């Protein structure tokens, strides 16, 4: 008896990987400027990272889920309608979005997900997008790692007098995962 | 897990004495025992005194036998090292550690300490 | 449409679910796998791999090379053990740092036998006799050879075979032994003793070491995936 | 992990003769296959698949260890170095053979670890590679650990004691004088650039210290012979000269 | 004829086991500090407890359901968007959460449930998590009982000018339940 | 997707539902059961177990040892019953505290026969004759032996057999007899009478007791799960 | 519950001889299996599976009762006490035999209750166990109820009248002089620590008061003999001495 200790069952957990921060100002709040860009990496959090580091290589179907929370910032009695968000997965190495305005945001080829607030958190499947036969946890030769694309998020609704702050939580569940050579674990801090 | 602090360490005199003590954490000293090792500067760890908690029966090294004493109080969570008739060689980096028991053996001790230095022959 | 009825649970995201979801990139030509040697099927497989125990975590010796070195010194025939170790794989600072223990830091339970292997690293020409002993859960740490001699033990002759394996049987109360930090979990006692006292040939350095390896067995299991990271 | 007990001394001498090369192994038995996989195919063949001896290094009481890279080490070795350098591609297995001789009067234990993708000391995970192409590639003379690879951290941020997870053998002076490691090609790709990427990492560290009686040899020598196995390179490119 | 009196059918009821109290202040209200921790025990209420006490031992698949109600506290005309809650079941004997901030709340291994307010109350199944062959209602030898883990709940949305009080009601339906030796019932108060 | 239509009931949590829900811990190695003796399949099984009746709940005797003691005293041949009990298992303070009655405090109905067993706890050497009697629902409590003698009854000889079982047949109107607190539910009448007057050997203490046991039968059932707790 | 009527006096004497031990039972018939399960297996065997007699206690008009713990009671009994103490594990069934003799001139009734996990008086449900290891474990002399176990509450917060839910027999002076209870091992685990946890609870309380004619024996005696059945212990541990 050992099923709940198998590779699939060791990683069959959803773990927080990042918390993107966007907003809907009625003015010049260009830091978020409604958008935030995040380079998709496991390396930002530590729990998921170490779990994946007991090995050197791995193939993994990656299933993301997006929980979006909102709130008013200024102590105002101001209102707002239920907002829509756009979450884009930009496939590995493609034009990186800056401004919330620019062409890139029309993504003929890249996927996109519109999420209406108040419903069940968003969810997408990305197959093994490795450029190699396996993803290289640690890499040797002559960081960038392997790359898993980038996530861009903006408020689509237009500038509302009442400024609204939002936070998109990303969760990564690696599914149908296999691994290769095993190295001793990272004892210390990263 | 358990981090016991070496107390009582100071620079005394030849023919003198000095009291040492280590307070428990992580567990109640009473289960594991406690002992002392004086790793003389530039030489290996050197066993001196050991005592069992829940079964008091002391063991000393022959180089310090008779003169040196060790005692315990499981209620105050501290171990008491009584070093008597101290001499110029007795100048080492002292250490307290917890093992099983009560057996001065380079190790057979888990959590150690920071290292308290007792410079016996402080005066020339 | 078909009469439907939303029940409790709807709209909730269960981190531990197992539901299908829409594929963000339809018809992507996935790069097929290649049989790279060393696939891993389960985590308990990594524990069955022999790993070196850092027996001597003394103040100066812990966190360096010599933490893995057990030096047969030159002291009295005083039965005072020549290494004692509490088989509390988790609730004992030494065993916790082996691959075995590392896996044993992600679960709440473990069951099965373990095996302690020792490799003698002393000058061929030397001899003597040692005794590695076990003492089931609960008993006081056997402080005299005479005591250790009573429990499960093997007489390991240095002269003959350099290595010695002593399996720790699975002697325990409950079906699943607690892998957590308990007050005084039991918990075997692997410890070597000077059966005799080291014989030395002509003029060998007279001080040599022994290394220790630990590993689980095919009958070793774990449940209730717990964690921590900081 | 390597809890074996062949015989102890010496029994029979069986010499491996692969082409022009000729080793006279201690015996031959006690060989470890890495992950249970022999090297295999996915053009100097038998002419290029012959053991080349690297330089001999001196093991002394103060030695911290040594390390090598494959293919890198054998980059100067005749037929293998050439086909390696005149091709954009190349994959290949290796028969690593480390010989460590002494007497019935020396003592200690060497750990011969074979580590795939053995990146060395540069805690900069936010960036591996680091050390210039020339530093990371010391070729045949090899690199050394220190008390820049830290010995107990196997020079990669992981406590030595666990190095036994990678395939390995332990040359224990009282038992064996040789370690034999058949290592198949391990990489993220079918075939890749040999010049840029290093497949394996041969590591040899003092697991036990060296000790000699009264007065004898102040130090003893260790030798590494490496043999390419199932080596293919694509595609007959330039022949510059 | 006796079906509605069988063990399964005797316990096939959902009974209140506790009422956790959380809040969303815009300031220092550290008592709830957005979170509440509750040690999962049947022993807090009395109806479910006595029903389970007619026996000594029992194996039971435990099915929880969470009803969340909200409300504004200060007589203000202040607004708030629909809020999200996090309900975590921390598997028996694991790190206990204090602050609503700390690492523990990233639970690589422990489960978690995000509940959007306004929808159908939350629901999870926990299998027989006994450390023994049976749970010991009364225990003899040398309280802690058996242990069923702990529940932590916080408001995930960030600090909103208008303070919102919430109450999470927990309901325990023991399913596929078996029992063992029978003791006379507890006549008096507990 | 498939055309669907949310109907009435959606989003409501019915405490008494029977729906499936997502498993919070996937693939947990559940510890298997062991056949520990005394499994219980249904609650009505506990009632079939004989239990001691506290017949004498007098001011000083209720809530203590002697509440279970029926003392054959030494009074007139006045037929005045030597214990009367209303078979209103719930609507009578005595019967309500037996395992039988305790189960009968969680339902609205009951049907079937009950059996009153009495164990004589008097000095072997003594004799005499007693008569335990029943009187179907409605009738006035039979105050004279002559009356009690008319209803279903058994002559229990002390001398011969120490124990006596008198089954109360299921004589009632409705299919399910009301287990609630009704005005004057009926309701049998189990009561022992001095058929004779106790014979005593040489010098016995002359005062002994009898105990009483009650239990349901295989034909005993319950419906509409009611409750209370405070 | 135990509404039986064997014969009344005495018929035939059939003596149970299990090893070195020898009881001469009143008869032997009228035995109650707890929950209808005989003890069974999941090393002194027939040598250690023999009835040991505990101390005899005095039953008088004012007796409140008595109680014992298993294994606890038999912790001092030769072969069984030893294998119990030299093992971390241990499970075992018991044949409890309580003999209560008098005449055709005494009267009363004793209830011999066998209660699994019989925790005693400490209404502190927010914490059972309570009473120090030594108090809760009185060994062979046994503990007594009082009008600290309260008799009518069977010393556990539950009215005596219902104690008949646990397996039991009633020694009724006019009928039987003996009670026989075959009790299998009852616990939450396959096998557990015998020293720490008490499997059963032998309870004997005056269900009817004792009464003797004119002047005879001012009090009568009761005896408990207990026999271990299917006893196994893991694993040959220490043999200290």
């Amino acid at each position: 008896s050992r099923s709940e200790s198998s590779i699939e069952s060791f990683f069959a957990r959803g773990a927080c990987v990042t918390i993107m921060t966007v907003d809907n100002p009625a003015s010049t709040t260009n830091k978020d400027k409604l958008f935030a860009v995040w380079k998709i990496t496991y390396k930002d959090t530590v729990q998921l990272r170490r779990k994946l580091e007991f090995f050197t290589y791995s193939r993994f179907d990656m299933e993301l889920t997006f929980v979006v929370t909102a709130n008013f910032t200024e102590t105002n009695n101001g209102h707002a309608l239920n907002q829509v968000y756009q979450i884009m997965y930009v496939p590995p190495g493609a034009p990186v979005p800056e401004k919330w305005d620019d062409y890139t945001w029309q993504t003929s080829s890249n996927p996109s997900i519109f999420y209406t607030y108040g419903t069940a958190p968003a969810r997408i499947s990305v197959p093994y997008v490795g450029i190699s036969n396996a993803y290289s946890h640690f890499y040797d030769g002559f960081a960038s790692l392997n790359d898993f694309g980038i996530l861009a998020v903006r408020v689509v609704n237009d500038h509302n007098p009442t400024k609204v702050t939002s936070k998109i939580r990303v969760y990564l569940k690696p599914k149908h995962i296999r691994v290769w050579c095993p190295r001793p674990p990272r004892a210390v801090a990263y | 897990q358990v981090q016991l602090q070496e107390s009582g360490g100071g620079s005394v005199q030849p023919g003198g004495s000095l009291t040492l003590s280590c307070a428990a954490s992580g567990y109640a000293v009473s289960r594991y025992s406690m002992g002392w090792f004086r790793q003389a500067p530039g030489k290996e760890n050197e066993g001196v005194a050991a005592i069992d908690s829940s079964g008091v029966g002391t063991t000393y090294a022959d180089s310090v036998k008779g003169r040196f004493t060790i005692s315990r109080d499981n209620a105050k969570d501290t171990v008491y090292l009584r070093m008597n008739s101290l001499k110029p060689e007795d100048t080492a980096i002292y250490y307290c550690a917890s093992g099983f028991g009560l057996s001065l053996s380079r190790y057979t001790y888990a959590y150690w300490g920071q290292g308290t230095q007792v410079t016996v022959s402080s005066h020339h | 449409g078909l009469p439907v009825m939303n029940t409790p649970g709807s709209n909730q995201y269960l981190t531990a679910d197992n539901f299908q979801s829409p594929c963000a990139l339809p018809e992507f030509d996935v790069t097929p796998p290649i049989d790279i040697p060393g696939e891993v099927k389960n985590m308990m497989e990594l524990a069955e791999i022999d790993t070196m125990i850092p027996f001597d975590l003394s103040a100066t010796k812990k966190n360096t090379m010599e933490m893995y070195r057990v030096r047969l010194s030159d002291k009295p025939h005083t039965d005072d053990p020549i290494l004692c170790l509490s088989l509390s794989p988790a609730s004992d600072p030494r065993l916790s740092h082996t691959m075995l223990g590392e896996i044993l830091n992600y679960y709440t339970h473990w069951a099965g036998s373990l095996k302690f292997t020792f490799l003698f690293c002393g000058s061929m020409m030397a001899t003597g006799k040692l005794l590695v002993s076990y003492a089931p859960p609960g008993a006081d740490p056997p402080k005299k050879r005479k005591e250790a001699m009573l429990g499960t033990h093997v007489i390991w002759d240095i002269g003959l075979q350099s290595s010695c394996t002593m399996v720790v049987p699975w002697i325990s109360n409950t079906t699943y032994r607690q892998t957590i930090d308990d007050s005084f979990t039991e918990g075997g006692y692997i410890s070597v003793f000077y059966q005799t006292r080291i014989v030395v040939p002509l003029s060998t350095p007279r001080e040599m070491d022994i290394l220790g390896f630990v590993s689980a067995c095919n009958d070793f299991s774990v449940r209730l995936l717990r964690d921590t990271t900081h | 992990s390597p809890n074996i007990e062949a015989c102890g001394y010496s029994d029979r001498v069986l010499q491996l003769t692969l082409g022009n090369s000729t080793i006279t192994t201690q015996e031959a038995a006690n060989s470890v296959v890495a992950y249970g996989r022999w090297p295999e195919y996915l053009e100097p063949d038998v002419a290029a698949c012959r053991f080349y001896t690297l330089d001999t290094v001196s093991w002394t009481k103060e030695s911290r260890g040594w390390w090598w890279k494959l293919p890198d080490a054998l980059r100067d070795m005749g037929l293998f170095g050439q086909n390696m350098y005149y091709h954009y591609l190349g994959r290949s297995g290796y028969t690593v053979h480390v010989q460590c001789n002494a007497s019935k009067f020396h003592q200690g234990a060497l750990g011969v670890f074979a580590v795939p993708e053995m990146c060395l000391a540069g805690d900069s995970n936010t960036t591996t590679m680091h050390t210039s192409y020339q530093n990371a590639n010391p070729g045949e003379k090899g690199g050394t650990f220190t008390g820049c690879p830290v010995d107990y951290l196997l020079g990669n941020g992981t406590l030595l004691g666990n190095a036994f997870v990678f395939p390995h053998q332990i040359i224990n002076l009282r038992t064996n004088n040789c370690a034999t490691l058949v290592l198949p090609y391990v990489n993220s790709l079918s075939i890749d650039s040999m010049v840029k990427h290093n497949n394996w990492g041969i590591a040899i560290l003092p697991l036990a210290p060296l000790n000699f009686a009264s007065e004898s040899s102040p130090e003893i020598p260790i030798t590494l012979t490496i043999a390419p196995m199932c080596c293919e390179f694509n595609g007959l490119r330039n022949i510059t000269l």
